[PDB]
């Protein structure tokens, strides 16, 4: 119907604004965070996609888990994630974050950040190259593009 | 003008009540001494403007000049009261009964 | 009247944007989201405890100098007087004692923050 | 004063802006300059106690110019009597009091 | 617009009522800014200008310092607000009732003397030189540099001495 | 007289803000004393006519008070036009 | 017709504020050897509107420890005073013509410091309280000199009216007889607007975000709109005071166009400065302003008191 | 390149000229093709009030010259 | 005259100096990290604060303890090599060399002449890598963010040399006990030389922005002063030693390769 | 250049003030007449309004002196519309 069509284009409108402004939380754990700094470096310039690092979880949209999550740091990662306003997305980057990686069998490591927070995109690698992370970030925008919140509200 | 002075004068009385009726903080009693300065300044300013007495308009400025000094001297004392007991509560300033 | 209108218009815009910000988004409140922020760990004490002011002496010296601005701001009208010699002499002295007061505090380590 | 030093030295530190009729910047008279100048000249040299009775005419006029108690009273009575007539319906203000005059010049 | 000045003085009154109940000095400093601003608007309504903005300027810097001192010396765990305690909340509400009563009462027994609600606005500006040029309050305040130079000597000395006074008071 | 130059050069090297501040402070107190224009500051302020020049009744013993403003008598502002 | 005149002030300013966020991100980009935004629209021109829309669909935060009345008031005050600073600016004819415009600018600017203080205090968080107590320290630093600098410049102008600066600078910028005060004035405006190397209240490096760390969503958007409006205004004010644009009574369009070019250029230098320097320590900001600028400003105040006297150059009252 | 900054810098420029130009024209459109009269002192305010009274349409900007006497 | 209510009054002190029960000294305790732009990731710096003055520093580490030393025990001497890439994960090939020289000593073997020159070549590329990260991220915390973007373009190019020998931008796993894994690909020394001829201009541009800047000097001069004798007693090494005047450098005093 | 331009502005101000002085007699003549009619027009309405109020003397002064006392704004616009009164109290101060 006309209203169902209008709701669709309003859905694209709000998605587009969230796709075009992803503000990751300044937050990296280990060597994977070095490649996340390279994605911010001139060659890739994530800023040109509208991606701006913000220190405060209140001002951040995306949490990129870029390094190993140990048991000591697990509660703190969850707390800054809880304090992220919604909508909010997690990119798990690297083997350590993806599933433990080189430390999977360590007594002190969380075997994957997805035991602690819900993860949207998994980026393989140890570390993923800055392009691999960039591909993952741009794969998160397409996930948002497929969001259908307003349309589903209409059919409730 | 008649209605304004009554409201201004009652404003001064409320702050005199505030100054004379302490609570805990000494800082709060200092702010009431600034409520009184503000009421007096506004009365003097309105009096001088209404009567067209330009030669009296220096006087409201001196009230502010000599009211800051008290606020400065009052705040300087409040630092010494805090450096002794760690708060500015008036109930602590009672050693001198004996 | 204009100056009252333009500022209500400013206030209403700031209000209107405030209302849209709170009633438009989809809100999901729970205790762990609304706790205070402190870099990922729980605060060890409320933020309302005393916070020592290491520049307090400069703070109250700002008040004294702030009122000495109130004495220099009439100067643009004062240079219109016939008694130019008087206006100038009073102005020079006023600025000079502000400077002499500033020099004394500077040499007394008054501008230095308390450690 | 308690130590008439200013009078002794012949200077004037604060004596020259004591009252309304004092000198003003750019020769701008104060409100009720005429009345006050009369009262201060009436009570000059005869002393305070004599002046309180023998310059009561000058003072009560200055007091009326400054505070205008009788003026507000009088204009309150005229407006309140007109309010009463208009409610009954025995008086309609003139055109020049209802916002329709032929302005001067 | 005939009630304009009456409302500003009524707001000023409350600001000092709230101030007199003495909540946390964070809010007592907020009442002084709003009373300072309200009072600034009164001096403007009566024809002032320089005097209006100065008292607003001076009280903006005073409460800045006062704020710094509150967070360091006059802060407790649960700062009190006007609604924090039922007893203060009672006297703030009751205080507003009284003025609505005192104004209505005193207006009943004189009608003109003190509060003349019947004639608000009629008696704000008494006289005014309609063809004037030199009438700003700044010209009157500026007389300190020529005519009332004594005012400025005591004012300047007050501030000059104060620097010496505070440096000794706060000295270790 | 010899050590001062060493000090002044020293301050000028490492504290020009204060050396500039004292110089400008002291240069502002000399310039009115020696300028040949300081006298006109009062005169120009006195020559600006805010209030109405209220005329005086001509009794008959006023031989140096103009009758008409375009008379060759009275205060003149030629010194100000050609200033 | 006056309401339409508000529209043609508050809307162009708000649009110009938004694109300043884009110009900031691209000038900082190319200065850092990258491109800044250029995907969201042609050369990123839509990037500002995306950020705004996203922030007003973000969930707003109501922390449990927060004082809500001041928490909400503070951002509302911030953006109100940012827009209110504009109504007296003569370009070349102001929307609201005030005799003491300069004091209205000084007084409005000071009152906007309380949005930083109240928000930080109302957040009831340690990092937000650190940010607030730097706002207090920063204001105590620049307030005294900033007012006196204005006094010095206005003794060549004759009044506190902003519209009379147009006439003072009819034949020459005030930048020439006053370049020492312009140098000190310019640095004050960086301190007034919390701009690098003086972004001490925010100061992401030391404080996570300073006073607005607990703010998200639309309330946090209002704080930024206020910050970037002030940048344009303070540089717009500096253009009127010191770089007087060409004014011909027959070509008021000329004054606005020239006024804009210099205001844009000065706004760029704020972005240029942010890319070039490290951040001051807020204790050192006080020492800069009290031990360097203040001694010079008092001397220049005494210089400019005497200067019209011994050249017979007193400005006219009107 | 660096000139790709211009598209945003040019928008910001157009935006900053609308305030000055629109206010100047609106003043002429609401004041009979003349600059909005400025009144700094009481004397100038008196002239406007007198002009408002002698205009005949209760508008200060409708000037009457020698036609009127 | 005693009265029941003042029965508790005491005579004042003989010199007006009233003894007071010792006042509670409480400092503000603040968490500085882990999630903090200056913590370098996983530092929970617990600070005791008086105003903004630091009274005590209490670094809580272990937020990135992953049991590398226990995991190494279940690996061979080759399986364990990549753990050393992830220790100082900004100085990868330098870590591999430290591990390689240890095992070679225990094996009693010598790497061949060319591989020692490859390991010193990449040993010094990694130092330039490490010092860019140290200098610019240090300048980034202080508030100067531009130099970071200039030098991380140079790091992007040095990562290209890591990838052309090993196939990985960071964790090369290239230095191995006994030598290096593969020989340099043809044409790699030209690119290293092309980069090196231009790199000192890059250092010049960063220095033009920091070395003589008065806002950089004020933030760094007289800050964190450490005396020589306390440097040695605290276990410091490297620049923390040579910053204080101590003349020590293992490349000079106990040379390897 | 500031000196030479401020001196020129001082002459321009003197010319502009001399223009006002040349015209104050005409404004002063008009102010008197305008004020006298308005006072006469309130007097012609007090007589109508307060005919039948005992002990009312229409036009009675409140001053023992017989010197001319200029009227207040409240005396002068007090029997007119509130718009006129608001104008006289805030006309100058609110114009911006
Ligand atoms: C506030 C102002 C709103 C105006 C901007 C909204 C339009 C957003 C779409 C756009 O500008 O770019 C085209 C975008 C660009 O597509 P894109 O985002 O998938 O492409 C990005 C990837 N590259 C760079 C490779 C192209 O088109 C879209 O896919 C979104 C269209 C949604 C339009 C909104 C619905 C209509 C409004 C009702
Ligand atoms: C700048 C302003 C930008 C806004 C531009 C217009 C777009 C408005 C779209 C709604 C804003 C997004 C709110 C949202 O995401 O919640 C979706 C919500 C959620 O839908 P829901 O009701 O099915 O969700 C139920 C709650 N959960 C899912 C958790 C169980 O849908 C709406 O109700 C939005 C109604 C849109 C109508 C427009 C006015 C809304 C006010
Ligand atoms: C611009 C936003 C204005 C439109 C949305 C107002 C939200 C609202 O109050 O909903 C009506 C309210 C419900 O408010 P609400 O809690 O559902 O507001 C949330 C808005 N959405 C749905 C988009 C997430 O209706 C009532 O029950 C009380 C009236
Ligand atoms: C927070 C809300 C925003 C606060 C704004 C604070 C800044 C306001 C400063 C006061 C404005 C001022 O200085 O008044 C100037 C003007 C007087 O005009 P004048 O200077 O004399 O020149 C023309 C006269 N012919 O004044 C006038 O023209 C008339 C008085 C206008 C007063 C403006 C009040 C602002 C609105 C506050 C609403 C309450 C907020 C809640
Ligand atoms: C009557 C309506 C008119 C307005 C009335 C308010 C006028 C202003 C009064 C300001 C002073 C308030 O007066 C107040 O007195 C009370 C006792 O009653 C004292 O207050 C003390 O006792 C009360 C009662 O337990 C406690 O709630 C309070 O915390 C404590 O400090 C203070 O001294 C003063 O805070
Ligand atoms: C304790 C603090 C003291 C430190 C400060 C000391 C400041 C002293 C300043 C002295 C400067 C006064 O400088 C003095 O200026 C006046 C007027 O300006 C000049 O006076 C001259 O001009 C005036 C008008 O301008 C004429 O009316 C007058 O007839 C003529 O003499 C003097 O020739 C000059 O000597
Ligand atoms: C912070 C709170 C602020 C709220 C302050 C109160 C605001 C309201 C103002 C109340 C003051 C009196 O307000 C209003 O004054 C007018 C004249 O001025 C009174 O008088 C009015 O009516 C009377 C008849 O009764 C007539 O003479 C005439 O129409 C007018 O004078 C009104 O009876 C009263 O309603
Ligand atoms: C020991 C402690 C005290 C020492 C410090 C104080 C010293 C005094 C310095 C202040 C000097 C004020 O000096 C005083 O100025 C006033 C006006 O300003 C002059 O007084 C003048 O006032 C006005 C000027 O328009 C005239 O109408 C009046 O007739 C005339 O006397 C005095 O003649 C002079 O003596
Ligand atoms: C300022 C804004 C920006 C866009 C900047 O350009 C970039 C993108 C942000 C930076 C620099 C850091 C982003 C996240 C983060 C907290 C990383 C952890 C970290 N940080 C380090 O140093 C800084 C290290 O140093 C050895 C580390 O080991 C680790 C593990
Ligand atoms: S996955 Fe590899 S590169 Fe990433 S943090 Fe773990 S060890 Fe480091």
């Amino acid at each position: 119907s006309r209203a169902e069509y209008v709701v669709t284009k309003l859905d694209d409108l709000i998605n587009w604004a969230r796709r075009s402004s992803l503000w990751p939380m300044t937050f990296g754990l280990a060597c994977c965070a070095v490649e996340m700094m390279h994605m911010a470096a001139p060659r890739y310039d994530m800023d040109r996609f509208g991606v701006v690092f913000r220190a405060s979880p209140r001002q951040a949209d995306v949490m990129i888990v870029a390094g190993t999550l140990t048991n000591k740091m697990a509660p703190a990662l969850r707390k800054v994630y809880d304090q992220m306003p919604e909508p909010r997305y997690v990119v798990s980057m690297g083997s350590c974050a993806n599933g433990g990686g080189y430390y999977h069998y360590s007594y002190s490591v969380v075997r994957g950040c997805d035991r602690i927070v819900p993860v949207d995109i998994y980026v393989p690698g140890c570390p993923p190259t800055a392009e691999a992370l960039l591909y993952g970030i741009l794969q998160l925008q397409r996930k948002i593009k497929r969001e259908q919140k307003l349309k589903i509200w209409y059919r409730r | 003008m008649p209605s304004t002075f009554f409201n201004l004068t009652m404003a001064f009385s409320l702050s005199l009540l505030g100054t004379l009726m302490f609570r805990s903080h000494l800082m709060s009693t200092l702010l009431c001494l600034e409520g009184m300065v503000l009421s007096l300044f506004i009365m003097t300013s309105v009096t001088s403007l209404n009567s067209n007495s330009m030669s009296s308009m220096p006087i409201p400025i001196t009230i502010l000049v000599f009211a800051a000094c008290e606020a400065a001297v009052g705040l300087a004392l409040l630092v010494k009261v805090s450096n002794t007991y760690g708060t500015d509560y008036v109930q602590n300033l009672n050693l001198l009964q004996c | 009247m204009n100056l009252y209108t333009v500022i209500f218009i400013n206030i209403l815009l700031s209000l209107t944007l405030i209302l849209v910000a709170f009633w438009l988004p989809q809100m999901n409140l729970y205790s762990e989201k609304a706790n205070p922020y402190e870099c990922g760990f729980d605060p060890t004490s409320s933020a309302r405890l005393p916070f020592s002011m290491k520049f307090f002496l400069v703070a109250i010296t700002f008040l004294l100098f702030d009122l000495e601005i109130a004495l220099l701001l009439p100067l643009p009208w004062a240079i219109q007087t016939i008694k130019t010699s008087t206006m100038m002499i009073m102005a020079f002295i006023l600025v000079t004692i502000l400077s002499l007061g500033l020099a004394y505090e500077w040499t007394q380590k008054g501008l230095e923050w308390t450690e | 004063p308690f130590l008439d030093i200013q009078k002794k030295l012949g200077i004037s530190l604060d004596r020259h802006f004591m009252f309304l009729s004092a000198e003003q910047p750019y020769k701008n008279a104060a409100r009720c300059h005429a009345f006050e100048k009369e009262w201060i000249e009436c009570a000059h040299g005869i002393g305070g106690t004599r002046a309180k009775k023998e310059c009561k005419i000058e003072f009560d006029d200055f007091e009326e110019c400054l505070l205008r108690y009788k003026t507000m009273r009088r204009m309150h009575d005229i407006k309140k009597q007109r309010e009463k007539l208009m409610k009954e319906g025995k008086y309609t203000p003139p055109p020049h009091h209802s916002g329709r005059e032929e302005p001067r010049p | 617009m005939n009630n304009y000045i009456f409302v500003l003085s009524s707001l000023f009154l409350v600001g000092c009522l709230g101030l007199a109940l003495k909540p946390s000095p964070i809010y007592g400093g907020l009442g002084l800014i709003v009373s300072g601003f309200v009072g600034c608007l009164m001096v403007l309504g009566f024809g002032g200008s320089f005097l209006g903005l100065m008292v607003f300027l001076i009280y903006l810097g005073g409460m800045l310092v006062v704020f710094g001192y509150t967070t360091a010396m006059a802060t407790e765990e649960y700062p009190e607000t006007w609604g924090s305690n039922w007893l203060i909340l009672g006297f703030l509400v009751l205080g507003v009732i009284m003025e609505v009563f005192l104004i209505c009462v005193l207006n009943y027994y004189d009608e003109v003397g003190v509060i003349n609600l019947d004639g608000l606005g009629d008696w704000l500006m008494y006289e005014v030189d309609d063809v004037g040029v030199m009438l700003e309050g700044g010209i009157g305040v500026a007389a300190m540099y020529s005519c009332a130079t004594w005012m400025m000597v005591v004012a300047g000395w007050s501030l000059f001495a104060g620097i010496f006074i505070i440096i000794e008071i706060t000295r270790d | 007289a010899g050590r001062i130059s060493a000090f002044l050069k020293n301050a000028w090297a490492k504290e020009p803000v204060l050396v500039v501040s004292f110089s400008v402070w002291g240069l502002a107190i000399i310039m009115p004393m020696i300028s040949p224009y300081t006298k006109y500051a009062s005169m120009i302020n006195k020559a600006t006519p805010y209030n109405y020049p209220v005329p005086v009744r001509d009794d008959g013993n006023m031989p140096d008070v103009p009758s008409h403003p375009q008379d060759p008598l009275g205060p003149s502002l030629d010194w100000l036009k050609n200033l | 017709m006056f309401f339409i005149n508000i529209l043609t002030l508050l809307v162009p300013i708000l649009i110009a504020m938004a694109f300043l966020t884009l110009v900031e991100r691209k000038i900082l980009g190319y200065m850092q050897l990258r491109k800044g935004p250029n995907i969201v629209g042609p050369y990123g021109i839509l990037q500002p509107f995306a950020d705004a829309m996203k922030l007003f669909m973000k969930e707003p935060m109501r922390p449990l420890t927060t004082s809500m009345s001041l928490f909400i008031i503070a951002p509302t005050l911030s953006l109100t005073l940012a827009l209110s600073l504009w109504v007296p600016l003569p370009m070349p004819h102001p929307l609201i013509n005030l005799n003491l415009g300069i004091l209205f600018i000084l007084a409005t600017s000071s009152l906007s410091v309380y949005s930083i203080l109240w928000s930080g205090w109302a957040s009831n968080s340690k990092y937000s309280l650190f940010g607030a107590l730097r706002a207090v320290a920063q204001t105590i630093s620049y307030e005294v000199t900033m007012a006196i600098i204005l006094l010095s410049v206005l003794l060549m102008n004759g009044s506190y009216s902003l519209q009379t600066l147009i006439t003072t600078q009819e034949h020459m910028w005030l930048l020439l007889p006053a370049w020492p005060m312009a140098m000190m004035w310019f640095i004050s405006t960086l301190a007034e607007t919390n701009r690098a190397p003086f972004d001490l209240t925010e100061g992401e490096s030391e404080l996570v975000s300073g006073f607005n760390v607990e703010y998200a969503a639309g309330p946090f958007a209002l704080f930024f709109m206020a910050e970037y409006t002030n940048i344009i205004l303070m540089n717009a004010l500096t253009t009127i005071i010191f770089l007087g644009p060409l004014y011909y009574i027959n070509l008021p369009e000329l004054y606005s166009t020239n006024f804009m070019m210099e205001a844009l250029l000065l706004s760029s230098t704020f972005l240029w400065i942010r890319a070039s320097y490290p951040r001051f320590r807020y204790d050192q900001l006080m020492h800069l302003l009290w031990k360097n600028f203040l001694p010079l400003t008092l001397a220049l105040c005494m210089w400019h008191i005497s200067l019209p006297i011994f050249t017979a150059g007193v400005p006219p009252y009107m | 390149m660096w000139f790709e900054i211009l598209p945003g810098l040019a928008i910001m420029g157009v935006c900053l000229v609308i305030p000055g130009v629109s206010t100047a024209y609106i003043h002429k459109f609401t004041n009979g093709g003349k600059e909005k009269r400025v009144a700094r002192v009481q004397y100038q305010w008196y002239l406007m009030e007198r002009d408002r009274r002698i205009s005949g349409v209760n508008r200060y900007y409708v000037s009457k010259g020698l036609e009127n006497i | 005259y005693p009265s029941k209510e003042t029965a508790h009054w005491k005579p004042p002190p003989w010199n007006d100096v009233d003894i007071l029960k010792e006042k509670a000294v409480t400092n503000m305790t603040l968490n500085f990290g882990p999630q903090h732009p200056a913590a370098h990731g996983v530092l929970r710096l617990v600070l005791e604060l008086s105003g903004e003055m630091v009274r005590k520093c209490d670094p809580h580490i272990g937020l990135l303890h992953r049991g590398t030393e226990k995991l190494i025990e279940y690996k061979t001497y080759l399986q364990a090599l990549p753990y050393f890439d992830r220790l100082d994960y900004v100085s990868m090939m330098c870590n591999e060399q430290a591990y390689s020289i240890a095992v070679e000593k225990l094996l009693n073997i010598q790497p061949p002449p060319r591989a020692q020159w490859i390991r010193v070549l990449f040993g010094e590329i990694t130092r330039i890598l490490n010092h860019i990260m140290a200098v610019t991220t240090h300048a980034l915390d202080i508030g100067a963010m531009t130099p970071f973007f200039w030098m991380f373009e140079e790091r992007e190019k040095m990562f290209e040399f890591y990838e052309r020998v090993s196939g990985a931008r960071m964790h090369a796993a290239y230095i191995r006990p006994g030598g290096v894994h593969q020989d340099l690909p043809l044409g790699l020394l030209d690119d290293i030389y092309e980069f090196s001829k231009n790199f000192s201009l890059r250092i010049d541009e960063v220095e033009e922005m920091l070395t003589n800047n008065r806002i950089w000097r004020n933030r760094t001069v007289d800050i964190g002063v450490v005396t020589a004798e306390d440097a040695l007693n605290y276990g410091f090494s490297g620049v923390m030693l040579r910053g204080s005047g101590i003349q020590w450098d293992l490349r000079k005093t106990q040379p390897y390769d | 250049r500031m000196m030479r331009w401020n001196q020129e502005r001082r002459r321009l101000l003197i010319e502009d003030l001399e223009a006002r002085i040349a015209l104050m007699p005409l404004f002063q003549a008009e102010k008197d007449r305008r004020t006298l009619q308005i006072l006469r027009e309130n007097l012609e309405e007090e007589a109508i309004i307060m005919k039948d109020v005992p002990n009312w003397k229409v036009g009675e002064s409140v001053f023992h002196t017989t010197r001319w006392v200029p009227p207040l704004i409240g005396e002068m616009y007090g029997l007119r519309t509130k718009e006129e009164m608001s104008n006289a109290n805030f006309g100058f101060t609110w114009y911006t």
